[PDB]
């Protein structure tokens, strides 16, 4: 199945 | 007649069939309206004599495991409006009689084998409101341009496909749809303009895509918008000022493309604004104080782009925000206290700036941060004793700063504190015995500092995995209480003034993969129950000390070290100890009084011969 609408993952150090 | 799933018309004709969620398999009355066959895990193709049932007004075949064709002869019922097909394993072209189907309202292909291009034929099909073809690899080609003349059209996805090209102008022409979802595609060429002649348009979903350009200036007229999402594009120029001008817009993700130019103030103007992602651009400038107006904002993310200037103490007026990242930019000033104010804050991550003063004692009193990254910036002072206040504090690292004093007692406060990196900076004193209150505490970074005085197991926490104390003034003698860290994986003490023996409580720490005790004073005989360890894989580096004695008979034992370091010391005798080791790979012996003679064996051949020469008597014997 296709992925469902999603942000831009955030990343942090 | 009266069956369970069946239903009958007024005139005593079966008009309808609905079987859901039966667990069945294999493959599949002229007065037929409904028939739904659906979650049965049916097999095969679709008959097409489907299209013999003139009265259907809706077919569902989805969530099965059906394959093949869509058969044209499906096209053949006219009176269709609800057609359901999504979920299955079928292959081939949507063929071009779909645009047949006249009075077609809800079309769902989602999540198939399909292929080949979209039929210009969907113009066709006026009454047409949800059009769901996404999660078919294959399906490519432009959207056509006369998909413009579905003029019901509410939804439209094609996302995870091979949609390819540029939207057409088209598009302007459809003045009701609400969401478009056509993202992870092969989408290029800019954005048309006439996007903003859609004046319904909601949630505009393009992500991960090719497309180029600048975001349209139009966007601002859709009063409608809601959710924005354009991020990982190759989306080039300046913010369009006009997106404060959209009363309803909630989220704005632009993350991963090439935009310039500035954080355009009309966004004060977006009180509903929850959610401003940028993360990874161009944009210059400062963070604008009318951002401060948005009252919702609970994630701001402007990391990985051009920003300057301060960070604004009308930050103090979000209070509802959990999230701020601004992480690898040009900022500047001091951090200011007034972040405090934002109470809900879980994450703060300020790495990679020019951030300079004392870090606010203020912010360690939020009582949810679980996050606090300041690496990498110019702050300087004390670590403030109020750092025991922060009570969920889970991941600190406050590394590659110029940080003055001592570490606080109360630190030991802290019982969810994971991970721990104060590296490179001014610290000076004690590692404080209070520290051994971290009951969470897993990995440790001290190295880089000025640490000083003495070590003892009673002052680090059992839980410990990862100790990096490198590169600092402590001194006397390693603990015995080491040998209590059973968990203890690299541990990493170089460049001390340590001294004495190693304990050989050290064979206790079952888990240790690597262990550095290189650049010390420690002398005497290298201990036999340090070959006791068998988890020694990674490395293992007693080098620039004082040891004598010979290699311990042991260290035949360990069987997974890759690399070995004993240079520089005293050490005397010969290696045959080590002869067996066929995973050792790297190993440095040079500057030692080693002699004898190595074998001929290809790695003994590989040690440059001016590592045997820095040694007493070591040579190359061949057999
Ligand atoms: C961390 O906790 C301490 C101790 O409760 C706070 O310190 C006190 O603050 C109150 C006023 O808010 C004073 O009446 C007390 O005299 C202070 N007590 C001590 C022992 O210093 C401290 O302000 C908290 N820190 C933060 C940053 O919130
Ligand atoms: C072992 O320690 C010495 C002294 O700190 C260091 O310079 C050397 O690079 C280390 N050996 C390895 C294999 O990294
Ligand atoms: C010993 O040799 C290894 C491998 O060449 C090297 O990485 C390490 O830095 C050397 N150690 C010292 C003390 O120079």
């Amino acid at each position: 199945d296709y992925w469902r609408a999603k942000h831009h993952p955030p990343k942090n150090n | 007649c009266n069956w369970t799933g069946v239903k009958c018309n007024r005139r005593g004709e079966v008009s309808e069939i609905q079987l859901k969620e039966k667990q069945l398999q294999g493959s599949l009355l002229k007065s037929l309206t409904s028939l739904t066959l659906s979650s049965l895990q049916l097999t095969g193709v679709i008959p097409k004599e489907i299209g013999d049932f003139t009265e259907l007004e809706l077919l569902d075949l989805s969530d099965n495991s059906l394959s093949g064709d869509i058969p044209v002869e499906i096209f053949r019922l006219k009176k269709l409006k609800t057609l359901s097909l999504n979920t299955n394993n079928l292959e081939g072209h949507i063929p071009m009689e779909i645009g047949n189907l006249s009075g077609l309202v809800e079309l769902m292909l989602f999540d198939n084998k399909l292929s080949g291009e979209i039929p210009r034929s969907i113009g066709e099909l006026k009454n047409l409101q949800v059009l769901r073809a996404g999660g078919n690899k294959n399906l490519r080609g432009e959207l056509p341009w006369e998909i413009g003349n579905c003029e019901n059209l509410v939804m439209l996805g094609l996302a995870e496909t091979s949609l390819s090209g540029k939207l057409p102008a088209s598009i302007g022409n459809l003045k009701r749809v609400q969401t478009i979802a056509i993202y992870t595609s092969l989408l290029s060429g800019p954005i048309p303009d006439e996007i903003g002649y859609c004046t319904e348009l909601q949630n505009l979903y393009l992500y991960q895509n090719s497309i180029s350009g600048s975001i349209p200036t139009t966007i601002g007229g859709l009063k409608k918008l809601q959710s924005l999402l354009l991020w990982q594009n190759n989306l080039v120029g300046k913010i369009p000022t006009e997106l404060g001008n959209c009363p309803e817009l909630w989220l704005i993700d632009f993350s991963e493309n090439l935009l310039t130019g500035t954080i355009p103030r009309s966004f004060g103007k977006l009180e509903n604004l929850q959610e401003l992602q940028l993360s990874v651009n161009q944009i210059s400038g400062t963070i604008p104080e009318e951002l401060t107006n948005c009252t919702k904002l609970t994630h701001l993310e402007i990391d990985n782009n051009l920003i300057t200037g301060e960070i604004p103490s009308l930050m103090s007026n979000l209070r509802s925000l959990t999230m701020f990242f601004a992480w690898q930019n040009k900022l500047t000033g001091n951090i200011p206290q007034s972040l405090s104010q934002c109470r809900e804050l879980q994450a703060i991550d300020l790495s990679y700036n020019s951030l300079s003063g004392s870090i606010p004692k203020e912010i360690f009193g939020l009582r949810n941060l679980t996050k606090l990254l300041l690496l990498s910036n110019d702050l300087s002072g004390f670590i403030p004793p109020d750092i025991g206040n922060c009570t969920n504090l889970y991941r600190l690292r406050l590394n590659g700063n110029r940080l003055a004093g001592s570490i606080p007692s109360e630190i030991g406060n802290l019982k969810n504190l994971n991970f721990v990196d104060i590296s490179e900076n001014r610290l000076v004193g004690s590692i404080p015995p209070a520290i051994s209150g971290c009951e969470s505490l897993e990995f440790l970074d001290l190295h880089t500092n000025s640490l000083s005085g003495s070590l003892l197991g009673t002052t680090l926490p059992k839980s410990l995995k990862f100790i990096d104390f490198s590169d600092n003034a402590l001194s006397s003698t390693l603990p015995p209480g080491i040998g209590l860290l059973t968990e203890l994986t690299k541990l990493n003490l170089a460049k001390n003034r340590l001294s004495g023996e190693i304990p050989r409580e050290i064979s206790t720490c079952r888990s240790l993969q690597l262990l550095n005790l290189g650049e010390n004073d420690f002398s005497g005989e290298i201990p036999d129950e340090l070959g006791q360890i068998p988890s020694l894989a990674i490395s293992l580096n007693l080098s620039c000390n004082r040891f004598v004695g010979e290699i311990p008979s042991r260290f035949s034992d360990l069987k997974n070290l890759g690399v070995l370091d004993v240079s520089h010391n005293q050490l005397t005798g010969n290696l045959n100890v080590l002869t067996d080791l066929q995973n050792l790979v790297s190993l440095n012996i040079s500057y030692n009084d080693f002699s004898g003679d190595l074998p001929n064996t290809p790695f003994f051949r590989r040690l440059p011969l001016s590592d045997l020469a820095s040694n007493r008597g070591l040579y190359i014997s061949n057999a």
